[PDB]
């Protein structure tokens, strides 16, 4: 099978530079060109860069030209997008794809895992996690919902798993987004009968690798 | 450039129907428009290259057409998992630019939101902030109106909403609303109402807690 | 009399030979069109329209590669049609604009093969056009040579559709 491994993320202050690293597996590299495309998260795609299978033909779009250089080694089997002179937000979901470049027609056939690029002013910061203290009065013998708010972290990877994975009743996913300039926040939801509201409690685990924060927040009902 | 204009909304389609997705070119793109299928925060997959031929791994329920300035993608039958963002793209004039993408939405029954409110923020009260969380879960449809009141006064900028994507089992949406108030400002008023206007609610009904009750 | 290719290539005032990279469909059945539509890739314009008004013709054509293996077709220029490379000289079109102006040329193709595989040699030279330019003020006679470069190997549909 063909895979496009990706690495080299990092927040950048304006006027900086990063080297995005992409490798391949499953084919003959010298016969296929490569391209870089940014998928802004659930937003406007944009074609970043193109490089020929050899490395002699090299073009850039108007938004990236004058700020980007690209290169590849046929034997080493690893791309390099060396990008600098940061400006205008640029916050996207950068992604190396095998476009069937010149001597074939542009497809962007296969994609790998992808990396994230963030351009802000603040630095890496750890979250603060607060559970949802559930009320037994509002259930009336029915169902109650709660979760684990995870405020003020930068950048934004998430996991959602609750206590020891033995909470198949409840949490599966919740991708909240952001606020204006304070910091970011998400959560998740468990909605279960009030027997747990009677006598039971859980914990919730949340990760954030660039800040290396692994929080197991335990829930207690608020009286 | 050549703007590859496409509808800035989703197209409603229940299961078992036919999906038609528009894509419009301002300038004359000759031919060879690509069509990809991208799920929620995942890798786009080559589906219909050149707007007329299928890609490997793509089922025969996929096809499309178009030329000149107008292109269209089509799904013969919509299964449960096919629904996602769908992307049109031109590559016959540099700079090659993508389309806006089209979101696939299921049409299902109205599910009025399960609405809840919580001011459970006293651990961080030493920091001088309270984050009231209003929570509406597994509702239908996606669009929802969240309004916030501080002692019956309308609010703007001190609160926000965040929603999820479409699921695959129940195909619903979940929304959260955060009201962040400074402790001096948070502990000066009592009623912090989370009104919700919705299609599932015949009339908006608001819920608040008072400073001093559990 | 300046000009510019959509890929960024530009021939300065005076003449020259330039390369254009055009894209083609991955599969052409029995004679669809396999067109190039160079009216989105080449844009020439005039310098001093107050006294100098340019006149642009296609002086000659030529074909190379898998086209000369088993292919045929026609060429379009401003609401007309001629066969593969024009044995005569097509008339002139007035370029008199201080603005971008697509050059209305194309190249229709059709496979005369009976049972074949790959076609249109990738990275090769598909065709050559020679933009002849004259004026109404001077005997200026140059040749903006344009070389059409294939971008993909076009695959003819495989064997089948046969009876005993």
């Amino acid at each position: 099978e063909v895979k496009l491994v990706e690495s080299g993320e990092g927040l950048v202050k304006p006027g900086g530079s990063l080297k995005l690293s992409c490798a391949a597996s499953g084919f003959t590299f010298s016969s296929y060109a490569m391209s870089w495309v940014r998928q802004t998260p659930e937003k406007r795609l944009d074609w970043v860069a193109y490089i020929s299978s050899g490395g002699d033909h090299i073009y850039y779009a108007d938004t990236v030209k004058g700020r980007f250089t690209i290169s590849r080694d046929n034997a080493r089997n690893t791309l390099y997008l060396q990008m600098s002179s940061l400006k205008s937000e640029d916050t996207a979901m950068y992604y190396c794809t095998r476009d069937t470049g010149y001597y074939v027609s542009r497809y962007f056939d296969v994609w790998g895992t992808g990396t994230t690029v963030t351009v802000s002013s603040a630095s890496t910061k750890g979250p603060s996690v607060f559970p949802l203290a559930p009320s037994s009065k509002s259930t009336s013998g029915g169902t109650a919902a709660l979760g684990c708010l995870v405020k003020d972290y930068f950048p934004e990877p998430v996991t959602v798993s609750w206590n020891s994975g033995a909470l198949t009743s409840g949490v599966h996913t919740f991708p909240a987004v952001l606020q204006s300039s304070g910091l970011y926040s998400l959560s998740s939801v468990v909605t279960v009968p009030s027997s747990s509201l009677g006598t039971q409690t859980y914990i919730c685990n949340v990760n954030h690798k660039p800040s290396n924060t692994k929080v197991d927040k335990k829930v207690e009902p608020k009286s | 450039d050549i703007v590859m204009t496409q509808s800035q909304k989703f197209m409603s389609t229940s299961v078992g129907d036919r999906v038609s997705v528009t894509c419009k070119a301002s300038q004359n793109v000759v031919t060879n428009v690509a069509w990809y299928q991208q799920k929620s925060g995942q890798s786009p997959k080559v589906v219909i290259y050149s707007a007329s031929f299928r890609s490997s791994g793509v089922p025969d329920r996929f096809t499309g057409s178009g030329s000149g300035t107008d292109f269209t993608l089509t799904i013969s039958n919509v299964q449960s998992e096919d629904l996602a963002e769908y992307f049109c793209h031109q590559y016959n004039s540099h700079p090659l630019t993508f389309g806006g993408g089209t979101k696939l939405e299921i049409k299902r029954t109205v599910a009025a939101p399960s609405v809840f409110i919580f001011p459970p923020s006293d651990e961080q009260l030493k920091s001088g902030t309270a984050s009231v969380v209003c929570l509406l879960n597994n509702f239908y449809p996606r669009e929802a109106k969240v309004q916030w009141k501080v002692d019956n006064a309308l609010q703007s900028g001190n609160s926000q909403e965040s929603v999820t994507e479409q699921d695959s089992k129940d195909s619903t949406y979940s929304l959260s609303s955060t009201l962040t108030l400074s402790k001096a400002d948070y502990e000066k008023h009592k009623v912090y109402a989370c009104e919700v206007t919705h299609q599932g609610l015949s009339s908006p009904v608001t819920k608040s807690f008072n400073r001093g009750e559990c | 009399f300046a000009c510019k290719t959509a890929n960024g290539t530009a021939i300065p005032i005076g003449g020259g030979s330039a390369n254009v990279y055009v894209n083609l469909a991955p599969a052409v059945n029995v004679g669809q069109n396999l067109v190039v539509d160079l009216s989105t890739q080449i844009f020439c314009h005039n310098d001093y329209p107050e006294t100098i008004t340019d006149y642009v013709t296609l002086q000659r054509g030529a074909a190379y590669g898998g086209v000369l293996s088993s292919f045929s077709g026609t060429v379009k220029y401003n609401g007309s049609s001629y066969p593969f490379p024009t044995t005569s000289e097509t008339p002139r079109v007035v370029y008199n604009s201080r603005t971008d102006k697509p050059w209305p040329v194309a190249l229709y193709l059709t496979p005369v093969s009976s049972a074949g595989g790959v076609a249109i040699k990738a990275g090769s030279l598909i065709a050559v056009l020679i933009l002849r330019q004259t004026n109404n003020y001077n005997s200026d006679d140059f040749q903006f040579v344009w070389n059409i470069y294939a971008n993909n190997d076009v695959v003819v549909p495989t064997g089948g559709c046969d009876v005993s």
